[PDB]
RNA sequence: UGAUUUAUGGAUUAACGAGAUUCCCACUGUCCCUAUCUACUAUCUAGCGAAACCACAGCCAAGGGGGCUUGGCAGAAUCAGCGGGGAAACUGGCUUGUG
RNA sequence: GCGUUGGAUUGUUCACCCACUAAUAGGGAGUGAGCUGGGUUACCCUACUGAUGAAUGUUACCGCAAUAGUAAUUGAACUUAGUACGAGAGGAACAGUUCAUUCGGAUAAUUGGUUUUUGCGGCUGUCUGAUCA
């Protein structure tokens, strides 16, 4: 979470383990992300560290630019593609699963965003909400 | 009249609040100290309104309005729309609007007279904003930086943009938008001033990390003290070259 | 609280039943239930599929257009809370539904007039 | 970071008990007892509707 | 790593270090063997013990070394003043001593492990392990004194101030007991005692300040006597190397005063001894407690002395005192303006800021490109009402305070209602129904609806009178 | 590092080490010298091999035994060198080589769809026109109703039946034109 | 050795030894003590679970992220016909425990409780309590001898009740007894209050009200004999360990040649008692009120009993309690409903609560329609209806 | 508290006769030394 | 024991193989993380009806260089699952942090 | 008292790196029954987990409670506070309030999964003369 990361986190569904490739929505030139780790987890015997929306994750890049590929960096989840629950009653999900990059203090690296983003993520984090064109 | 104040511990204020010459809007996070911080400056002169959007707090970037009109996207509940019309006077026009994209504060920087708009907007929205505000609406990107409403702050006094804009863009946009503007930084180099700070013609708000030059230059370009009509800029040109 | 119409069912989705979907093209689609959602995922045509209003209204079953229908669109102009205004609106809705029932009933009655002569020649 | 069982927490919660969050209870139970008392009177007049 | 280093966590003395590490492995590791177990288990147990203690030792010695600042080529300022102050030779031999120590324990660790891999029996291994530990203990016993010396330098370096020498600074040097404490107090929140005795300030004292929307530091010296420039105490030596190293203005705190009753010949010969180190220093003298004397009554001999000082090419005098704010402020303004001059003559010789500064200086003007004026709207009410007073017996209630007073910060519910306008406030607190059987009411709600349902009543009248509903 | 680690991020380290190997090789490689490098066989392997054939004369991959045989330890020799006094800066920066082929949000017109063997696989969405004279020609038939007014607005939601329907309509529009 | 990753077991030992309880009536072990200055007041109730449904609510929670927003949450609903009082027991203090010394009954008794105290009913002459009512049916004074015995002695009392199960849908036709303790002082007041509460009903609104946190104790939801993997959270064995696979594979060696008690060998799950505490009431409806399910916002004339009725339970013609959470129990099971054993502290227990809408949609499938009226509108006309 | 394990005071015969045999070894060593 | 040598530019090896392997794309309940459904048995009953094995039989801890000593408990009779048992580790108080 | 993670790895990994986590401490009794190497009658009874049972005049109901067991844990935010403290740089705190992690107990309103209700439809081949079924 760290400096900048605002608020608390509600319990949302933990769809994405480590090692699920997802797309990237910013205008850095990075195409896709590959998670290697999640931050702020617990631990349970032979659990995988599970990722969700609204989470700041340690993750590498596979396709993209040569400068940013294949090195671990902080990333926010924005799109799940597995069904989660709102507290105002509805269940929902996106077409495909997606996350963006940013620094450890939560500040955005790119200058744009594609596609819709998570409401809880944009509420929890300022800067994706600053760079967000689309939410829900 | 520039003031440092922090939503709850974030220096990013225009994520969480909006300011017109005629009204102000605040989120509901926690305790009534942010509201009180603004009420200390404004009093009962105009409404500072607690609100929500979709049960979400992000009003300074989800919403967009001026003293003449105000918008919200689709996803607002009608209870909150009722609450808004009960909160505000009947002078200002109000509208929920249907779009592909909803991030109104992100996508519009505007003042009471004139607005800049993102280029991939839909034309019915382009029509409606000009109908409701009665303002002139302009479709451009700022140095190729997109979501111009997030990367720009604006008022009738002056203008502000993120610092990486070239001078030709600064000039052409100033001639377009009809106030002076500066490519600048806020809150320790935070390029995103549309989200980092908030302005009306007679108040300016930042977070605590903002420095003395930064508050000075924005105080100069927006001329906050009655009267500082470019006089403090003409004084503090020298600190600009000495520091940066 | 907001009831919603189903994108595939054209049926009411109450709160906490049924499922939202949202596209990369930033379009919410509520779905009444599994049937509605699974048909959408199957990329069917409700205009073809029979039991929904999307087929029926276009295929000339129950009346698609009326002045009673143009009362209940969205209001993006949220005026100011008069209690007497709501006191009128409620009774108005109570009567609007009654006349809607009668208009539907007459639609059906003129839809199904003419059974008896064809039964008469059937024998 | 603390337990359930902590001495600090429990004396704190106990002033908080003999502060506000017993006041509502003392109101609550008296309201409740009043309703309970009058329901017997409803049953009495129901009995007396058979007495007549 | 710089900037008043703190990450030099602690050094024990040697005996207590041995107690630390030995009881640590004794506690953590297993401590039990029976002879009847097998010899791979036994060998490997003692192997486990020795390698555990070895890693603990050398990790502690790594915490020493990587903590310690490695003075060679860190900044010439910090490096050289440490060499003046903290016995450079003694320092380096101590670090050499522990470096050979860590190499030694690694060596003996590896060799005893190489021995122990074919250790046959229990008495053999037990004697061996005790023997090796005594050897590393014995070298640790050889090194008592330098580590304690380093404990003291750890403490002192933690007490050291924080300086970036690169930045805009104002060195303040004067004679002892001239009113520098009053000066730094009057400009800056730093309460150094003003008391009239010789060595009052013993080390370098900082006060940060601001002017004209800038940041400045002010570095006052402990004060200097003659000790004439051939051999010298480390206090004046670090003052000298501060003059030598820091690239900012230098300020002489002259006492043209009755106080500081060392004689003016002492003062001026001290000045003359420090003439040659005024090469490139941007020296600025200021005369203190001048409002008491008004020194135009001064005699010609003490006048030609100050001309004997003013013989130098670069010099500038101001007049100030320590009873009012205006002169201390104005000489401070002039000193940072000297610093602006110094920074300007340093900066305008690279010609590199010219390419990137025009993007920030560029205020745009529209040329206003229209016929219609767009005026900034400012209401009357913002002008009518008063600015809020923080400290007032009677002032606006600031409902932060109400939430605190009822109340609390995260316990109290604001009535969101009863803040705004209705036709009537009584049914402000009423409930909207918001729901019907189906057909939610907010898509129905508008005016003109009595007229509309009456229109529909005309329609159903038109159909029922013709008898449409059969 | 010690062999068998992870093969992505160490692929970054060996790739950048090899790029520095290029920067020193082009400095001080004699003609028909020897440029011998260890590599983790990575996604960049095609790029570096392609540009090594683009830059050098003799480039042989060894494929050695006597390694772990579980990591992609691929050792390569580059012998032969032009000693260029004129250098090509497009083939040292890894920006131009990274072209990304597509196969074969968007809202387009429909007359181009009538107009335009792989020219069919890209029709994602369309926009509506009502007033143009060719639309007025196309008015006087089954069009403009029975889901056609909506199937101009979106095409993802059709499936293969109304794909065939819309293609038959394209035949209709084509013979009209 | 020391097994190289130390981890928690699969299960709780505190609810062991795991066995089927004795009866479907959950028995209560302890009650809130007393305020012997406050008047008399009951400490518990009986109820009958029927079904679960859904609520939206405006949550007044300072500090929250759902202060003054709509939030959905799931409730259950217990039937609660009012409850009739039949008798008292007196209880004393020993240093062996509390001990019953006297019970007194209330002189006119229903066939329902007689159906309880007989087990094969219809084959009876139904001669249950006759000579006790005849021991009353005089000047009496035997009753009074016992009652004053209890006034003199008998630090603590509890009261005997039974339900009005005949007023329900339910096919049991046998009344459930209980003992309920009290929280007034004034033992004579307790006992005379009971003496006048004889043959008198007690509703729940006389006990409970909104914004309260209570405790449910009940018995649960048999599954029969269950293997270990389904029963506890034990892992499954990989494939082809001989002599069975959904089991504990290796428990050890010939050291230990003796089995432990903490490794979840197979047996029952379910039909155990449990207690789940600090469940928040939201609503108390009264069966005499038409459309108790009509919330404050909605103002559709409608009752909670949803279309298709409740599932494996009928529709309500009685009061109801509406609590959040999931009470232990299954459909058409009993519960014993206690209050909270202490003065609670949580500011969650305080909210002058505003529920926004009750769902009444049908639970025999994917309910979409609250009422047949709305269904009849939305569908319109049919072949059969005319 | 957690009242921890004790050592016994039980006899544990092997140690008794080990003590006796050890004792005789000690006294033997004493006689071997005692001439000096 | 068997593809190819008197300047051929053969001797360097195209192809050949129920042989082996590295990276990349695809795939999936191997896994996260388990859940569910099916036929049979398991179970019970009517009838038929064995064998292996068997000194006795059995409740546990310490002790004695399964039974005895000292103690803890044990309440008739019994059913179904269960897989832990069923006539290679202190000479001598061993071992522990300090040559 | 509670808790102590997920991965990559061998012609001599030797002691490892990668990250996360509040931390990712150490040993015994363990699989001489499943697995890895350059490799020299578990059917008798036992106890355990579940389940019945005559006995005390009978039968039923309501309870006590000897005893045995025992479970909660961990972190973050809001103010408090940009306060104390600090030249600056930096910057806590118990009281109040709310969320999550882990673990456990129950639960099926809703969402997802699942189908022999083989419920309703759909389909291949064959058979009942074809259709229907």
């Amino acid at each position: 979470s760290g400096n900048g990361a605002q608020g608390t986190k509600f319990r949302i569904s933990l769809g994405l383990p480590v090692g699920a490739i997802m797309n990237c929505a910013d205008n850095s030139g990075a195409r896709n992300l590959y998670i290697i780790a999640v931050k702020g987890s617990g631990s349970r015997l032979n659990r995988l560290p599970a990722a969700s929306l609204g989470d700041m994750v340690m993750a590498t890049v596979k396709k993209g630019k040569p400068e940013l590929r294949k090195k671990v960096m902080p990333a926010i989840v924005v799109r799940q593609a597995k069904s989660w629950r709102r507290r105002d009653g509805v269940f929902l999900y996106f077409e495909d699963n997606a996350g963006v990059i940013a620094n450890p203090k939560g500040e955005m690296k790119g200058s744009a965003i594609t596609g819709p983003v998570g409401k809880e993520c944009a509420d929890l984090w300022p800067r994706v909400a600053s760079n967000s064109g689309v939410v829900v | 009249m520039a003031t440092r104040t922090q939503f709850e511990n974030s220096n990013e204020i225009g994520v969480f609040s909006k300011l017109t010459n005629t009204y102000c809007l605040v989120a509901v996070g926690g305790s009534e100290n942010f509201y009180s911080a603004f009420e200390a400056e404004l009093g009962d002169a105009i409404p500072i309104v607690h609100t929500t959007i979709a049960g979400t707090r992000i009003i300074g970037r989800m919403t967009a309005g001026n003293r003449r009109g105000l918008l919200v996207p689709t996803q607002t509940t009608d209870q909150e729309l009722q609450h808004l019309r009960n909160s505000l006077p009947d002078s200002v026009k109000i509208q929920r609007v249907e779009e592909r994209l909803s991030a109104l504060g992100n996508v519009i920087c505007c003042n009471d007279y004139v607005a800049l708009v993102h280029p991939d907007i839909d034309r019915e929205t382009e029509e409606l904003i000009s109908d409701v505000l009665g303002v002139e609406v302009f479709r451009q990107t700022i140095s190729g930086n997109i979501l111009v409403g997030s990367y720009c702050s604006l008022s009738n006094q002056g203008g502000l943009v993120h610092p990486q804009t070239s001078v030709q863009d600064q000039e052409e946009l100033s001639s377009l938008l009809q106030v002076p503007l500066v490519a600048g930084t806020v809150n320790r180099g935070s390029s995103v001033v549309g989200a980092g700070m908030v302005v009306n013609d007679y108040l300016a708000v930042t977070g605590l990390d903002t420095t003395a030059p930064e508050l000075s230059v924005i105080e100069s370009i927006f001329r906050l003290q009655d009267a500082q009509p470019e006089s403090i800029s003409g004084n503090l040109r020298d600190t600009l070259i000495e520091t940066y | 609280m907001r009831i919603y119409q189903c994108h595939f069912c054209s049926s009411p989705c109450y709160p906490g039943h049924g499922i939202m979907f949202v596209r990369n093209d930033a379009k919410e689609f509520r779905f009444c239930r599994s049937k509605c959602h699974k048909a959408f995922k199957q990329r069917r045509n409700p205009r073809k599929l029979k039991w929904t209003k999307a087929f029926r209204k276009a295929a000339g079953k129950e009346l698609a257009v009326d002045s009673t229908l143009t009362f209940a669109q969205r209001r993006n102009v949220p005026v100011r809370y008069n209690r007497e205004l709501v006191a009128t609106t409620l009774k108005a809705m109570a009567r609007i539904e009654e006349i809607r029932q009668k208009r539907e009933r007459a639609f059906y009655k003129n839809r199904m007039r003419g059974n008896k002569e064809k039964d008469f020649l059937r024998d | 970071a603390k337990s359930l069982r902590a001495s600090s927490h429990l004396n704190a919660k106990s002033v908080k008990r003999r502060g506000v969050f017993q006041k509502a209870v003392d109101a609550r139970e008296q309201r409740i007892s009043d309703k309970l008392k009058e329901d017997l009177l409803k049953q009495k007049l129901e009995d007396l509707k058979k007495k007549e | 790593m710089q900037l008043s280093w703190k990450d030099i966590p602690t050094v024990a003395p040697a005996n207590d270090l041995l107690d630390i590490v030995l009881n640590r492995t004794q506690r953590k590791t297993p401590t039990v063997i029976r002879p009847g177990f097998k010899i791979t288990r036994i060998r490997a147990f003692y192997m486990r013990k020795v390698k555990y203690t070895g890693e603990g030792f050398v990790e502690k010695f790594e915490d020493i070394l990587k903590g310690f600042p490695n003075i060679n080529d860190v900044h010439p300022f910090h490096r050289d003043l440490m060499d003046t102050l903290y016995e450079k030779n003694h320092y380096k031999i101590s670090l050499a001593a522990i470096s050979r120590a860590k190499s030694l324990v690694e060596q003996v660790a590896r060799d005893y492990v190489r021995l122990l891999k074919f250790g046959q029996s229990l008495f053999q291994c037990k004697q061996l392990k005790r023997a090796a530990l005594g050897r590393m203990a014995t070298i640790v016993k050889k090194l008592r004194d330098p580590l304690a010396y380093l404990e003291q330098v750890r403490q002192h370096i933690g007490r050291l101030p924080s300086i970036d020498p690169n930045t805009r600074t104002l060195l303040i040097c004067g004679y002892p007991n001239v009113g520098k404490s009053s000066f730094l107090r009057c400009i800056t929140k730093s309460d150094v005692d003003v008391q009239p005795y010789a060595f009052t300030t013993k080390s370098l004292y900082v006060g940060h300040f601001d002017y004209k929307y800038l940041r400045f530091q002010a570095i006052d010296t402990p004060g200097i006597l003659d000790r004439p420039t051939e051999e010298m105490n480390n206090i004046e030596m670090q003052s000298i190397y501060a003059i030598a190293h820091l690239r900012s203005c230098v300020l002489y705190f002259m006492d043209l005063s009755e106080q500081c009753g060392f004689t003016i010949e002492a003062q001026v010969k001290l000045f003359h001894s420090i003439k040659p180190l005024f090469a490139n220093k941007s020296v600025m003298v200021v005369i203190n407690k001048t409002d008491i004397i008004r020194p135009e009554d001064l005699d010609e001999e003490r006048a030609q002395l100050l001309e004997s000082v003013k013989e130098v090419p670069g010099v500038e005098i101001m007049t100030s005192s320590c009873q009012l704010e205006e002169n201390v402020m104005e000489v401070r303004n002039k000193a940072c303006e000297k610093l602006l001059a110094s920074r300007i003559e340093n900066k305008l010789k690279s010609q590199s800021r010219i390419n990137n500064v025009l993007n920030k200086i560029h205020v745009a003007q529209p040329q206003a490109r229209d016929d219609v004026k767009r005026t900034p709207f400012i209401p009357e009410s913002v002008k009518n009402l008063k600015k809020y007073d923080p400290e007032d017996p009677n002032r606006r209630k600031l409902a932060r305070d109400i939430e605190a007073e009822n109340g609390g910060a995260g316990v109290f519910n604001v009535n969101l209602k009863d803040k705004y306008l209705l036709e009537d406030d009584e049914w402000k607190n009423d409930i909207m129904p918001e729901i019907l059987d189906g057909k939610n009411v907010y898509d129905f709600l508008d005016p003109e609806i009595a007229a509309k349902l009456q229109a529909l009543e005309e329609e159903e009248e038109k159909l029922e009178n013709e008898g449409f509903y059969n | 590092p010690n062999v068998g680690l992870g093969w992505v991020q160490d692929a970054f380290t060996q790739s950048q080490l090899t790029l520095q190997a290029l920067k020193l090789a082009v400095e001080n490689l004699v003609v028909n010298g020897t440029f011998v490098t260890k590599i983790f066989r990575s996604k960049d392997y095609n790029k570096l091999i392609w540009v090594f054939q683009q830059l050098f004369e003799k480039v042989e991959a060894t494929k050695p035994p006597a390694s772990r045989n579980v990591s992609a330890e691929i050792f390569v020799v580059c012998k032969g060198f032009k000693a260029p006094k004129r250098l090509d800066p497009r083939l040292l920066d890894p920006k131009e080589v990274f072209e990304e082929l597509p196969d074969g949000y968007h809202e387009t017109s429909i007359l181009d769809f009538v107009r335009t063997i792989s020219m069919l696989g890209e029709m994602n969405k369309f926009t509506i026109d009502e007033n143009d004279h060719e639309w007025k020609i196309l008015k006087k038939l089954k069009q403009t109703t029975d889901e056609f007014r909506s199937c101009i607005e979106d095409l993802k939601v059709l499936g293969k039946k109304d794909f065939k329907m819309i293609l038959r309509w394209r035949k209709i529009a084509r013979e009209i034109l | 050795s020391h097994r190289k990753y130390e981890a928690p077991r699969h299960g709780h030992l505190g609810f062991l030894p795991r066995k089927r309880a004795a009866s479907i009536r959950a028995r209560v072990k302890a009650f809130p003590k007393d305020d012997r200055s406050k008047p008399v007041a009951l400490t518990s109730f009986l109820g009958y679970k029927a079904g679960m449904t859904t609520i939206v609510r405006d949550l007044d929670r300072p500090g929250s992220k759902f202060h003054k927003r709509e939030v959905v949450e799931a409730v259950t609903v217990v039937d609660t016909p009012p409850v009739v009082v039949v008798g008292v027991v007196g209880y004393v203090e020993t240093p062996r425990g509390l001990r019953s010394l006297t019970t007194v009954w209330a002189e006119h008794l229903s066939d329902e409780v007689k159906r309880r105290f007989y087990k094969n009913w219809y084959k009876s002459k139904k001669k249950a309590f006759t000579k006790y009512s005849a021991k009353y049916a005089q000047d009496g004074a035997g009753i009074e001898r016992e009652l004053a015995r209890i006034k003199k002695y008998a630090s603590v009392v509890r009261v005997l009740v039974h339900t009005q199960i005949r007023k329900t849908p339910l096919a049991q036709k046998k009344a459930h007894l209980a003992e309920i303790q009290l929280n007034g002082g004034s033992i004579s007041e307790k006992v005379d209050w009971a003496r006048e509460h004889f043959e008198k009903t007690v509703a729940v609104d006389s006990v409970f009200e909104q914004n309260e946190m209570i405790d449910a104790i009940a018995v649960t939801k048999g599954h029969g004999f269950e293997g270990v993997t389904h029963r506890w959270g034990t892992k499954k064995l990989p494939r082809k360990t001989h002599r069975g696979l959904r089991k504990v594979a290796c428990i050890g060696a010939w050291h230990p040649a003796h089995v432990m008690w903490s490794v979840a060998r197979a047996g029952q799950r379910g039909y155990h008692s449990r207690t789940s505490i600090n469940h928040k009431i939201y609503r108390v409806g009264k069966g005499d009120d038409e459309a108790n399910g009509a919330t404050s916002f909605d103002r559709t004339k409608k009752t909670i009993t949803p279309m298709g009725g409740f599932v494996h339970y009928g529709e309500i013609k009685n009061d109801f309690i509406m609590v959040k959470g999931c009470i232990p129990g299954n459909r058409k099971r009993i519960v014993t409903l206690r209050k909270s054993l202490y003065t609670n502290t949580s500011r969650k227990a305080l909210e002058e609560v505003s529920l926004k809408w009750i769902d009444t949609a049908s639970k025999f499938g994917k309910g979409r329609f609250q009422t047949p009226a709305e269904k009849h509108a939305f569908m319109g006309t049919l072949k059969k209806d005319l | 508290m957690r009242v921890r394990k004790r050592q016994s005071r039980r006899t544990s015969t092997k140690l008794k006769e080990g003590i006796k045999k050890k004792a005789s070894a000690h006294r033997k060593k004493e006689k071997k030394m005692a001439k000096k």
